[PDB]
DNA sequence: CTGGAGAATCCCGGTGCCGAGGCCGCTCAATTGGTCGTAGACAGCTCTAGCACCGCTTAAACGCACGTACGCGCTGTCCCCCGCGTTTTAACCGCCAAGGGGATTACTCCCTAGTCTCCAGGCACGTGTCAGATATA
DNA sequence: TATATCTGACACGTGCCTGGAGACTAGGGAGTAATCCCCTTGGCGGTTAAAACGCGGGGGACAGCGCGTACGTGCGTTTAAGCGGTGCTAGAGCTGTCTACGACCAATTGAGCGGCCTCGGCACCGGGATTCTCCAG
């Protein structure tokens, strides 16, 4: 796999901004947002895989990412 | 006419803020997740619902960032976001 | 059910057992879970009320996360108590900015 | 497998009898109950621990509720819980 | 009954904290409004703190009370055991 | 001739001074009377540990200072050195206080 | 408190150095802080796998979950070394 | 002390019993206090070393909370691990913005 | 374009002290040595969802020309917050004086875990049905 | 749209079992009383640091206005994402061992705690050199 951070294209980012309520967007915003999102997700994958590898499992379960987000003080609902 | 600047923007904001379906392309997102995930273990096994939950948390986090960023801009007598403004917001957020 | 014996709905036995075996202390007082289920069921009553009002006012018959979303974002207390919460499949409330 | 669906549905029939429910909304509400569950249980545990008590009684729960909920919602919570506990243990 | 002791926290004292806070220039309206912000913040904490004290049914607020209160809002303070 | 300093020398020098020191700034007993005054709304004639009230003063001013840092950043972006009430409203809003 | 142990460490790291009482209290509060962090997060970590015993496995994983990078790495080095040394005895 | 048996310094016994008398889990594995106490001794050594260095950097032999202020706040990893923590009598890190200083 | 006075600060030095670091009894908590029951280590195996590739469908991404609308700098206004001098009290501290409720010890109890049994509530699981899609006249 | 046909997700029904309710014992957490005292509160009284007040007044917040680039948007171009469909298999989860390990009790004992020194790091202080600044050049 290569360069998939650009696969989440600028139009999708615009869709987020419209969902975020934004009228004008600087051209440099998109890559900076990919960076912030990148580090953010790296934090998610890091502790998530730590939970997966700890349990000697090869598959990442939903409950693990719930625990990870909960550790970061951003509780996510939606799983019974 | 040529659909004046701001009308299409405001109506689009109303429509997508009025709806709730997922907005990020699934295969680029999933492959991006696996690609970044390679830096600990290559070829992860993923639940689809996990990928969806990451899309949920991710887009809520980003939209919320647009909310705080936009409020900082409007407060700063601006309506145009800048990367330095986002960096200021995250600094205020503690990042 | 003991809930019906108290005129409630949430399971006094299940909540009582899970709380005692909730690994906080070996023994838990008897009236604490009843009080707990009563408060949560009350919370359940107002949120089901706001959601019902939302579906009814939005011409809907089945409650969906969207009605929960503007239900929370329209209730100051729900926003306050759930300030650290991310709602799956909820979207956001279209809070319209003055300049926008 | 345990869930809280049926009771929330009964309460739904108590408040809005002519309103239905999607499965996803019932699930997300069950997750909400899991959150409230964890917050109250954790805080009540902390409260009992701070004064080194090994039994969680209604007073610790009441005080915890007073700490978490600001004002009138706490007033109604304490009112309903008190009425419920009192009415139950008095019959 | 005592009244307006928040005005005891005076304008130059606000200038002291603000100047240690890195503020260089201060609007005249900042002072009273800032006293209000401080009052709000305290009420967010002192009420819950004294509520911890009231659970023990005591008339003397201990340091542990403010420790638990500050910890409760993620504003941990060290220096008391 | 009138010995007068320029607008900022003594001020910033004082800033550096209290950046070197670590002691509490405002007056103590009037503040403690404010504490008791606000405390009236819960129980009358309360006993207070003085050091706990001092801890309240320390943590409170630490909070205020942090707020001054953030509103200070807001002034920095808005081409100002003067804090305004709406800037405090922005900072507390972004924090999540309203 | 922890004064005597912090002072022992002080003799190991900077023998010609003192410390105020207030700073020692800060250190005691930090020790209690870290203790509740590891104990709570490790406790729920054990709960996740529905285990009733917190072993070296759970503590090690919990440390990498809680501690940032280089400090965690050296913590694993010193910790694993130490557990090896005491456990072999 | 079991620490001395392992050649360490933090009290494995007191902390270990605090794990039993702390309501965290039902049972405690044997290697847990050794590993955990080792982590605290290492990080503690980091803190004391930085405080000692900072104390020497200020012509003082006695460490005061101000040394905790510059030592901790000048360390990125402690600043990030303790981003919501402010200690008593610590003060503020000296930092004046360029736009605030006069332009000499 | 830059130095002169003088307040601020650095530094050198001298004084006092009280807090810090070291000593000295005095317990009781940490360690050992077992023992007991069980959580969990272990081996092998199903199936099923994840993976992986084929193939069709079109939603979605990309590029370009265009204009406006948004940031931003220049330029101008002015009043308000800094600087400093003056008066005033009320902050600060030390001292005097009273006494409550926090901390301790002990009493007395009543409340919850543990055993064991029992059973209907609660979980899984198809079945109807009506909300709503589709065709033709 | 009438009428008639056709679907799918949720309301409603069933069978099976297992988790909670009864009642009792047993031990111990918590309310309660009494009681000492020490820190808490509240006063007197002296000293003086500091807030308040006010008077310039330069400078920073702010507006107007005019310039120009760049980002949005329509419209036309291009396509791999998405769905379905087929096929495979690693590994989640299960099933069946089986015990060494961690809790526990009792006995041991030396580390760690409380009270008590006593002295020197640092606060305070005073005095001179340097540095930095504002206001002269």
């Amino acid at each position: 796999l290569r360069d998939n951070i650009q696969g989440i294209t600028k139009p999708a980012i615009r869709r987020l901004a419209r969902r975020g309520g934004v009228k004008r967007i600087s051209g440099l915003i998109y890559e900076e947002t990919r960076g912030v999102l990148k580090v953010f997700l790296e934090n998610v994958i890091r502790d998530a895989v730590t939970y997966t590898e700890h349990a000697k499992r090869k598959t990442v379960t939903a409950m693990d990412v719930v625990y990870a987000l909960k550790r970061q003080g951003r509780t996510l609902y939606g799983f019974g | 006419h040529r659909y004046r600047p701001g009308t299409v923007a405001l109506r689009e904001i109303r429509r997508y803020q009025k709806s709730t379906e997922l907005l990020i392309r699934k295969l680029p997102f999933q492959r991006l997740v696996r690609e970044i995930a390679q830096d600990f273990k290559t070829d992860l096994r993923f639940q689809s619902s996990a990928v969806m939950a990451l899309q949920e948390a991710s887009e809520a986090y980003l939209v919320a960032l647009f909310e705080d960023t936009n409020l900082c801009a409007i407060h700063a007598k601006r309506v145009t976001i800048m990367p330095k403004d986002i960096q200021l917001a995250r600094r205020i957020r503690g990042e | 059910t003991r809930s019906s014996r108290a005129g409630l709905q949430f399971p006094v036995g299940r909540v009582h057992r899970l709380l005692r075996k909730g690994n906080y202390a070996e023994r838990v007082g008897a009236g604490a879970p009843v009080y707990l289920a009563a408060v949560l069921e009350y919370l359940t009553a107002e949120i089901l009320e706001l959601a019902g009002n939302a579906a009814r006012d939005n011409k809907k018959t089945r409650i969906i996360p969207r009605h929960l979303q503007l239900a929370v974002r329209n209730d100051e207390e729900l926003n306050k108590l759930l300030g650290r919460v991310t709602i799956a499949q909820g979207g956001v409330l279209p809070n319209i900015q003055s300049v926008l | 497998k345990e869930s809280y669906a049926i009771y929330v549905y009964k309460v739904l029939k108590q408040v809005h009898p002519d309103t239905g429910i999607s499965s996803k909304a019932m699930s997300i509400m069950n997750s909400f109950v899991n959150d409230v569950f964890e917050r109250i249980a954790g805080e009540a545990s902390r409260l009992a621990h701070y004064n080194k008590r090994s039994t969680i009684t209604s007073r610790e729960i009441q005080t915890a509720v007073r700490l978490l909920l600001p004002g009138e919602l706490a007033k109604h919570a304490v009112s309903e819980g008190t009425k419920a506990v009192t009415k139950y243990t008095s019959a």
